[PDB]
């Protein structure tokens, strides 16, 4: 019983997590297009980053 | 928490789920929709190689704070205001990050209230 | 390694006053590297900025038309 | 190669014109140079082979076990020394002309450049180890398992003969140089699969496979020390060198063939690792470890990688070594005791420390301890067979847990607890027993600095 | 060091900052620094100073031995004995040159790995893709061989690939 | 009363809650006084033969060769071909192999079908 | 136990996690699976600790829950955090043990703390050791346990996790003072409880020093370590004022809750035990059942 | 441990077990001293209450209920001396003791330090030679016919004579050799 | 360890000082052969009480089996000094 | 050198349960009747330096009074120097 209870809590917990009010992580450069795995010669569409 | 509580007892549309934010267009708000600064290019904040999780827009005074610590070694406590302004730095970031959320929120709750106006003029 | 210290049998054991005064004084220095640094540094408990109120902020800077321009 | 067969064979004139005192001594000095002289054989080359002639040629597969070959029959001498001190001169003499027959048998054999000289001689290895398990056994089952070791083989081997014969019927000849060099491709037909199935099984009941390992047991307990030295370290080996020899000319039907086989070694070297969980017996125990490891090396010939092969000729290097080593432990525990139940003579480690050092570095080398010699074939073997199907690792890793926990029970049980209590006859260990367990371990210690000298041809 | 070649395993300018002491309290690094060097790095060098002029007074040569060019196992008649092994000979050399080209390039992968740091990732895709090239012509020559691999499994495994590729061409261009 | 302890194969029953003990009849009692005589005529003959100092080596012990006998040497021609026995051996015998050859013919049916395809990424697979 | 099984060799598996994190960080299940990990073994291990009576038991339980606070400190993606963690766990619990040691050698191999009374004064040193490593464990401010664990608390409240692992982790916390109180109150605070032959003794300059050393490292070795590696992970720098302490009220409360629980047992009122109590006592019955079910199905089977 | 069995338990001697026990585990329970004291008293009490009960049928249906409340209320965990079969160390020290007769294994040169030792000893092999020869017919002669039913050894009964069986027990290795 | 050696006059000492608290023994005519059952008029629930008091004082457990036959002090320090191996 | 003073024990008399918690168990006992007969016997666990106690918060601020103390020394110390 303790550990299936166990399993289904955390079943549960997976299915409803728990978070911040805050938005997503910003990072500059095309979300570091470059200087996560490369490829520079395709010219990715560009990201502009709100200001608040 | 207060949100997870209004989220998960409450409905769903109120407010926003995390992965999939923002939902609206950035000028959708306001037009005029000023663009994010960088300081650090790409090639120093290369060269000084700090972190791929490190790296946004508060790069420049970590940037300061390792070159104190590099510069100052054994006096460890030497460059104290250097930790002060990045950490404030992330405080701005954050707190921008919590606008954007709370924008977000205030948007869909008056989406969500334009809908129902639209809804009771049809029915009326 | 240490000196000559013979059973009780039912009464307090004999105290070697510099055991006593070792404790002590490791103690009282526990203590004062705890206030120490609480007064030298006490934003690492309490914090140092602000947690800002969501509510408080005007829909002038967080884009919000008065729900019929949009 | 004649450089080593010919001393091997002028053993036999020194050994029977020797005073009556002297046997052993000369014996041994001349095998431990024997020895020596075959250490030359290991600068080996990347190309072909070291080819000495037409008859017989060098590998590096089976330069290694001619090493283990010439090695082993010093420290045989050295274990049979004890238990024929009341027997006859003339007894001894032919007990260690028994020896230097399989000897040279073993050596003719590894070299063997052709199919039918590789036959002969590897029946001719099963005379003297009949003799030697049926004449100078202990118990009156001796006769029983000699049967037993003599027709399992032969009912594998007949067959094999007859393959054989037949190839060179087809083909042109049986040399393993044209035999690779010319090979062709085997048609799925029912005649090729039979021809598959006589020419693997003869060297599948040698190693043995997990259903036909029943002679096993019977011919490794009721053997003295010196034949269950020879049985567990190098006869063994001799079914794995002819599958690696074989499996060239038996493509592609090896990869439907082997599924039968490859499902009996996977689900049998489980079977007898939980076997040597409950047993009465120190012998069977290290008989049924043996049978594991050989499954394993079954696995790896038969899912022909490189890294299987390496993995092979490493494992069965390390095996020969370290089952020669139990036995020769279990065997001082018994010329002690004189019963052979592991339950009885208990707390050893209380009353023989150094003896209770050489049974720890061997349970630890028999575990499978990295970087031991073990390891490397294990890992090479696993890893393979990994590469052949993810699922394997499952039943690898619950022998490798198996293996452990009955190496350590055959420890425990034997060193620690507290001694019988009425059991007064266990004297000090002597200085030739100890120097035994040191020349068994310390090779194995010393091969783990340079592994690609056991690696294989395909290092 | 002249012991190894420059252009086989190249390396960065190797660029390093300077010392800026922005305070007087003198650091332990440097004079831990000295006294090692005091202490270890010199009469290592006078040994090695020594050792060296005892080779010097000693001095002989060794040769890198060259093989000469066989006809390869396609210029082999069916039966021919002698050729096919002058050909699998060949064939097995090219083959442990192949693995030791493999060998160079992944020391040249992991050397970039371990020395471009927090960023190789970006700063390593040049040995990435050179590794990743190298890998895909070595599985295709010798992938699926197999134990007792011979040059003319090698050559019946290039005509099934290169007959793959023949039908493929002809059906686009028929397509 | 109290909740009741219910006794299983790997928990026994504990010594002071058998029903059995409690019921001490004469023939009982007799019972536990020959079982203490035998013990005694064991322990007897075990330390007359323990206790000599003229004694060397090892007290042959009749039940622990009885036991290795009966474990090892007593189970073939004891061995009686029975629908239980047959029917445990086919499926302890047989199951086992036949289980894991579908599972590993499976397993490469299925690597074989992605590998013809061609739709498996074996890129840097270079040790097999 | 104090060298191997408490602070070097069972961070080992962590200790791998730590090696291969670039590789952890970009798979998510697996991420999940050991934070799910890490907070059931910790919740779990602090549950049997509250209610054993051996010291050594107690001790190596509280180690098991900090081994799985790391784990989940790496399941929530911050290794070097975990790694820091590791290192204060180091110093004070080899001081714990090492007074655990001394006490069991004075009372001439007892290790039950039904039978250890009053040392408080009997033994000094070993006191103020030991509720140094109490303090620098449960985390006790600007202590060498307070640079890792706070932030540990910290992080896990301030990410996108399970909230069912959050709950555990918090009440891991709330059991870590517990046990923590359970030790100091049975073994220094009452009277004596050990034979009446008195063989109390420390001024030994071996076991003092050995002892001292590591004392002024859970001291001050957070306070340095911390100052003096390169920052490696963004900070949680604004916070909410009530979710920056709760760490600390739950381990205050968790203080009280046990103190209070403790001191009930001065009163001369028995009653026999709950279910509860059974349950975490025998180790959630986990060591009876599966060391008897398996290895009995296992080994008659191999017959 | 030292005493011989008997064929049975008394009613008696398993009152006594059961108060044994009992007392053990309440104690177990009571850490303290005071409120150990209170409760044991009382549990003496509650003991003595059916002292003079002479039906041996409610006797028997007595102290059985008892046996079934202790195993409810049993402490899973109680407190148990460190050398005792369930202590922390109980055969801590079974691996330091080593056999007598090892010492007529040694060598020479190690027997060379330690003679009065070997003297002293060679006098007790020469005492046990004669005594178990004594010894032998002792108990041949006291034993009733068909075998011992008790596990009991007569004591020695003549001016030199010793205790039959007793080399084993007099050279126990130690309680802690070392 | 650091154990002293202890000898069977402090065996006897601490047996007799242990037997003078029991409050229902009178000091005065207690001795060291004197009977537990006759010489002292005690219950058999009062000799295996002795026998936990002389558990808790020597640090070890007396078996059931032997514990229930010692009635006087003497064969009780006896018992004590052939368990502990005690020379004088 | 090992611990031979020949240490002697102290007088039986000495150990009386007043004063101490075991009084109280004795008062609730005559409530009901009972007297308990090793009260005695374990007196001395209350009667020499073990008679006074020390609380859970005491315990904890072991040494505070000197490091508070000193505390205060340094802080009036760095109050006076980096006002200057
Ligand atoms: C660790 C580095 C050491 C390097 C220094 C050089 C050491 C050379 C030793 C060579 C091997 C010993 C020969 C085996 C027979 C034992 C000899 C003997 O009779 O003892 C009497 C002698 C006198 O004692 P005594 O009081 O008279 O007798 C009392 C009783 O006998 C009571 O006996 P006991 O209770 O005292 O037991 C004796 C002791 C020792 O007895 C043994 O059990 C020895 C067995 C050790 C391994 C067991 C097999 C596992 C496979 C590993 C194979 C690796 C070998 C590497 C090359 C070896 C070269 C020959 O047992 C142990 O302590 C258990 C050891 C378990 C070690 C497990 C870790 C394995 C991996 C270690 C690293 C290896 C590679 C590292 C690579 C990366 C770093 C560079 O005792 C000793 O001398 C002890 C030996 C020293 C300890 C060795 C343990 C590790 C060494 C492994 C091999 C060397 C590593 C090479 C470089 C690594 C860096
Ligand atoms: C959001 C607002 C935030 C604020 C929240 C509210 C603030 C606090 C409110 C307080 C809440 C509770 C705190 C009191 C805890 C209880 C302490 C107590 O009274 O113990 C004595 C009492 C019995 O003692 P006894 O048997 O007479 O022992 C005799 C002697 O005293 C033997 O004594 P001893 O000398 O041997 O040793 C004494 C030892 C021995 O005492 C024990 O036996 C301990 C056992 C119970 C205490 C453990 C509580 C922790 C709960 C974890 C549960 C995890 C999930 C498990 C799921 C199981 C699934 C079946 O006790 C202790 O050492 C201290 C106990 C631990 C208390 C200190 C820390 C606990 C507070 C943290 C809990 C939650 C707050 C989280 C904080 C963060 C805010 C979110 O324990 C209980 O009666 C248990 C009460 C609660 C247990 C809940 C589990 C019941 C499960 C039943 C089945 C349910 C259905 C499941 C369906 C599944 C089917 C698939
Ligand atoms: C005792 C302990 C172990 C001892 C050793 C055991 C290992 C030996 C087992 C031999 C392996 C299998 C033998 C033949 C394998 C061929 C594949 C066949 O089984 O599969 C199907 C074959 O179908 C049926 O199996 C036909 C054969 C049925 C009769 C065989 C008896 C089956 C059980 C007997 C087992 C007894 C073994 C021991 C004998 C003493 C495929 O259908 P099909 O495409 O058409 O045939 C392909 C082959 N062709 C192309 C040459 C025609
Ligand atoms: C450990 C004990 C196991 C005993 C070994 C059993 C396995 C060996 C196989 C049985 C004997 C077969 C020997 C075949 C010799 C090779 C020659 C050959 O393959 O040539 C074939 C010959 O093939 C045969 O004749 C096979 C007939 C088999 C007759 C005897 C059968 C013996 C029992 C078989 C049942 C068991 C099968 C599996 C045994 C596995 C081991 C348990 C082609 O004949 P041709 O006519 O010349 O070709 C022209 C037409 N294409
Ligand atoms: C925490 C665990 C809880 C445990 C609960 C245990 C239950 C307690 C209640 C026990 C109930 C009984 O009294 S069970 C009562 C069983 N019936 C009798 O005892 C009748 C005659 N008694 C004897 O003969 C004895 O030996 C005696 C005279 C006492 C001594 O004799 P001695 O003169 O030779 O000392």
């Amino acid at each position: 019983g303790f550990v299936a209870f166990m399993l289904f809590m955390f079943w549960v917990g997976e299915i409803y997590p728990s978070y911040q009010p805050v938005g997503p992580k910003q990072y500059p450069y095309n979300d570091l297009y470059l200087e996560r795995g490369g490829d520079p010669t395709k010219e990715p569409e560009p990201v502009v980053h709100y200001e608040i | 928490g207060a949100h997870l509580a209004r989220r998960y007892l409450g409905d769903a549309s109120k407010e926003p789920d995390p992965l999939r934010m923002p939902t609206f267009p950035p000028d959708y708000g306001f037009p005029e929709r000023k663009e994010r600064e960088m300081v650090a290019t790409q090639q120093e904040m290369n060269d000084a190689q700090l972190m791929l999780q490190q790296r946004d827009y508060c790069a420049h005074y970590l940037i300061q704070l390792l070159k104190c610590k590099r510069d100052s070694f054994p006096n460890f406590l030497a460059c104290k205001h250097e930790q002060h302004d990045w950490d404030y730095c992330e405080h701005l970031d954050y707190v921008k990050r919590m606008k954007e959320f709370e924008r977000e929120r205030r948007l869909l709750q008056r989406k969500k209230r334009r809908e129902q106006r639209e809804a009771e003029m049809a029915r009326g | 390694g240490g000196v000559h210290i013979e059973p009780r049998y039912r009464q307090f054991p004999q105290l070697t006053r510099s055991q006593l005064i070792q404790a002590e004084f490791f103690s009282a220095t526990m203590w004062f590297w705890i206030l120490w640094r609480f007064w030298h540094d006490s934003d690492a408990v309490l914090g140092h900025f602000p947690y800002p109120d969501p509510s408080q902020w005007t829909d002038e800077e967080l884009g919000i038309l008065p729900d019929d321009e949009d | 190669m004649l450089k080593i067969i010919i001393p091997t064979t002028m053993l036999l004139p020194m050994t029977w014109m020797s005073k009556h005192n002297m046997i052993w001594i000369n014996a041994t000095v001349h095998s431990l140079l024997i020895s020596l002289i075959s250490l030359s054989l290991l600068n080996q080359l990347g190309e072909n082979s070291l080819n000495f002639s037409l008859t017989f040629f060098s590998d590096s597969l089976s330069a290694p076990l001619l090493v283990l070959t010439t090695w082993l029959l010093p420290l045989m001498l050295m274990a049979s020394q004890s238990h024929l001190s009341k027997e006859t001169t003339t007894r001894k003499k032919l007990y260690i002309t028994m020896l230097i027959l399989l000897q040279l048998f073993l050596i003719m054999t590894f070299t063997a450049t052709e199919l039918i000289l590789f036959y002969i001689l590897f029946e001719a290895t099963l005379v003297p180890t009949l003799i030697i398990i049926t004449r100078w056994g202990n118990q009156t089952e001796r006769l029983n398992a000699g049967l037993y070791f003599l027709f399992y083989t032969l009912a594998g081997s007949l067959p094999l003969l007859v393959a054989l014969v037949y190839i060179q019927n087809t083909t042109g000849s049986l040399n393993f140089l044209i035999i690779h060099y010319w090979s062709h491709p085997l048609s799925n037909s029912w005649s090729n699969i039979f021809m598959w199935l006589a020419c693997i099984m003869a060297f599948m009941v040698k190693m043995p496979l997990y259903g036909l390992h029943l002679w096993l047991p019977k011919a490794h307990v009721e053997a003295p020390i010196a034949g269950s030295m020879v049985l567990a370290a190098v006869l063994l080996k001799l079914g794995g060198y002819g599958m690696m020899r074989i499996t060239t000319i038996l493509n592609p039907l090896t990869n439907y063939m082997a599924y039968p086989f490859l499902m009996l070694s996977m689900w049998g070297m489980i079977m007898t690792s939980s076997i040597c969980l409950r047993q009465t017996d120190l012998k069977s125990l290290i008989a049924y470890s043996s049978v594991s490891h050989m499954a394993l090396v079954i696995v790896a010939i038969m899912i022909q990688t490189p890294w299987s092969f390496m993995g092979a000729t490493a494992l069965m290097i390390a095996h020969g070594l370290t089952s020669s080593m139990l036995f020769c432990l279990a065997n001082t525990n018994y010329e002690r005791v004189h019963s052979r139940t592991m339950i009885l003579a208990r707390g050893l480690q209380t009353l023989l420390p150094l003896m209770a050092t050489w049974w720890l570095v061997a349970s630890l080398t028999n575990l499978a301890l990295p970087p031991s010699i073990n390891l490397i074939g294990e890992l090479f073997i696993i890893t393979a067979s990994f590469s052949w199907s993810n699922i394997t690792i499952i039943l690898m890793g619950m022998n490798m847990m198996i293996t452990a926990l009955y190496s350590l029970y055959m420890l425990i049980t034997t060193q620690r607890g507290k001694y019988t209590h009425h059991i007064n006859n266990i004297k000090p260990s002597f200085t030739r027993e100890n120097a035994l367990m040191a020349l068994h371990i310390l090779p194995l210690l010393l091969l783990t600095l340079n592994p690609k000298m056991i690696l294989g041809p395909l290092y | 060091p002249d012991s190894w070649d420059k252009d086989v395993y190249p390396e960065p300018p190797r660029r390093t900052p300077a010392p800026a002491p922005q305070t007087s309290l003198p650091n332990p690094v440097t004079y831990l620094t000295k006294i090692f060097d005091l202490l270890v790095d010199r009469p290592v060098t006078l040994a090695r100073e020594f050792i060296e002029q005892q080779h010097a007074k000693n001095r002989y040569y060794y040769y890198h031995r060259e093989f000469r060019r066989v006809p390869d196992i396609t210029e082999c008649e069916e039966k021919d004995i002698l050729c096919m092994f002058e050909a699998e000979m060949q064939w097995r050399r090219d083959y442990k040159v192949d693995q030791e080209i493999v060998n160079i390039i992944q020391e040249r992968l992991k050397a970039c790995q371990q020395r471009e740091g927090e960023s190789y990732r970006q700063n390593c895709a040049k040995e990435l893709e050179q590794f990743t090239q190298v890998s895909k012509a070595f599985q295709d020559r010798y992938s699926d061989l197999g134990a007792h691999y011979s040059a003319r499994k090698c050559l019946a495994k290039q005509k099934q690939r290169m007959l793959a590729e023949r039908k493929a061409a002809k059906e686009a261009a028929a397509a | 009363s109290f909740p009741k302890y219910k006794p299983s194969r790997l928990a026994t029953l504990p010594a002071t809650l058998d029903p059995a003990e409690y019921d001490i009849s004469p023939e009982t009692r007799k019972a536990q006084a020959e079982r203490l005589a035998i013990r005694s005529r064991l322990k007897r003959e075990y330390l007359l033969q323990y206790n000599d100092p003229n004694r060397l080596g090892v007290i042959e012990d009749p039940a622990l060769i009885r036991w290795t006998y009966a474990r090892s040497a007593n189970i073939y021609p004891n061995f009686r071909p029975t629908p239980k026995t047959s029917l445990l051996g086919a499926l302890f015998g047989i199951g086992p192999l036949f289980f894991w050859y579908y599972v590993f013919k499976t397993d490469r049916d299925k690597k074989e079908k992605l590998i013809q395809e061609g739709k498996l990424d074996q890129t840097f697979n270079i040790s097999y | 136990s104090a060298l191997l099984h408490s602070s070097t060799m069972v961070v080992a598996g962590v200790f791998l996690l730590i090696r291969f994190y670039p590789l952890m960080e970009t798979n998510k299940l697996v991420q999940t699976m050991t934070l799910c990990l890490g907070a059931i073994t910790t919740l779990f291990t602090a549950l049997c600790a509250i209610t054993q009576n051996d010291i050594k038991k107690i001790v190596a339980f509280s180690t098991s829950s900090q081994l799985g606070l790391m784990m989940v400190t790496i399941g929530i993606n911050q290794p070097h955090l975990a790694f820091l963690h590791i290192c204060m766990h180091a110093f004070f619990k080899a001081m714990l043990f090492m007074c655990s040691g001394s006490i069991i050698h004075s009372l001439n191999d007892e290790q039950d703390i039904r039978k250890m009374g009053g040392l408080y004064k009997a033994m000094p040193f070993t006191t103020t050791a030991l509720i140094i490593g109490s303090l620098a464990l449960t985390g006790m401010p600007y202590l060498t346990g307070f640079y890792s664990k706070d932030l540990i608390i910290e992080a896990v409240n301030m990410s996108y996790t399970n909230a069912w692992a959050l709950l555990m982790t918090l009440i891991a916390t709330s059991l870590t003072a517990a046990y923590s109180t359970r030790i100091i109150f049975f073994a220094f605070l009452g009277k004596p409880r050990f034979p009446p032959l008195v063989l109390i003794n420390e001024n030994n300059p071996l076991l003092i020093n050995s002892i001292k050393r590591l004392l002024i490292g859970s001291i001050f070795a957070g306070f340095i370590i911390s100052n003096n590696i390169p920052p490696m992970t963004v900070p949680n720098t604004t916070m909410p004022l009530y979710m920056k302490m709760t760490a600390l009220i739950v381990t205050i409360m968790g203080f009280m809750l046990a103190l209070e629980l403790n001191n009930t047992t001065y009163y001369l009122k028995f009653k026999y035990p709950s279910q509860t109590y059974k349950f975490s006592n025998m180790l959630g019955y986990y060591p009876s059942i599966m060391h008897r079910l398996p290895t009995y199905h296992n080994l008659s089977m191999s017959q | 441990a030292f005493s011989a069995p008997a064929a049975y338990l008394t009613h008696q001697q398993k009152v006594l077990r059961l108060y044994k026990r009992a007392l053990r585990h309440l104690e177990s329970w009571c850490v303290h001293r005071d409120k150990y004291r209170y409760f044991a008293c009382l549990m003496r009490a509650r003991f003595d209450e059916h002292k003079n009960e002479k039906d041996m049928v409610k006797a028997t249906q007595l102290l059985r209920q008892a046996e079934e409340e202790f195993w409810y209320g049993q402490h899973p965990q109680p407190y148990i001396f460190p050398e005792s079969p369930g202590g922390t160390s109980y055969e801590r020290y079974e691996c330091y003791k080593v056999p007598e007769w090892c010492l007529d294994d040694w060598h020479p040169s190690e027997k060379a330090m330690y003679p009065d030792y070997f003297a002293k000893r060679e006098q007790w092999k020469r005492l046990r030679r004669e005594s178990w020869e004594r010894e032998v017919k002792q108990l041949q002669e006291e034993t009733p016919p068909g075998g011992p039913r008790t596990e009991a050894l007569p004591p020695a009964r003549k001016e030199g004579d010793l205790p039959p069986l007793w080399w084993h027990i007099v050279t126990r290795p130690r309680e802690r050799p070392m | 360890s650091d154990a002293p050696p202890l000898t069977l006059e402090a065996i006897k000492d601490r047996v007799l000082y242990v037997l003078k608290l029991y409050d229902k023994i009178d000091p005065e005519k207690l001795s060291v052969n004197s009977h537990f059952m006759k010489d002292l008029g005690l219950d058999s629930l009062d000799q295996v009480e002795i026998i936990m008091a002389m558990e808790d004082e020597f640090g070890f457990e007396i078996p059931d089996i032997d514990a229930e036959k010692l009635m006087c002090p003497q064969e009780i320090v006896d018992y004590i000094a052939d368990k502990k191996d005690v020379y004088e | 050198e090992h611990g031979h003073s020949k240490m002697e024990l102290p007088d039986y008399k000495q150990w009386k349960i007043e004063g101490t918690p075991l009084e109280t168990v004795q008062e609730k006992l005559a409530a009901r009747g009972l007297r308990d007969p090793w009260g005695r016997n374990e007196a001395w666990r209350y009667s020499g330096g073990f008679a006074n106690n020390v609380s859970f918060v005491g315990a904890l601020l072991k040494g505070f009074k000197w490091g508070f103390a000193a505390f205060v020394v340094a802080v009036g110390a760095e109050y006076y120097l980096e006002s200057q």
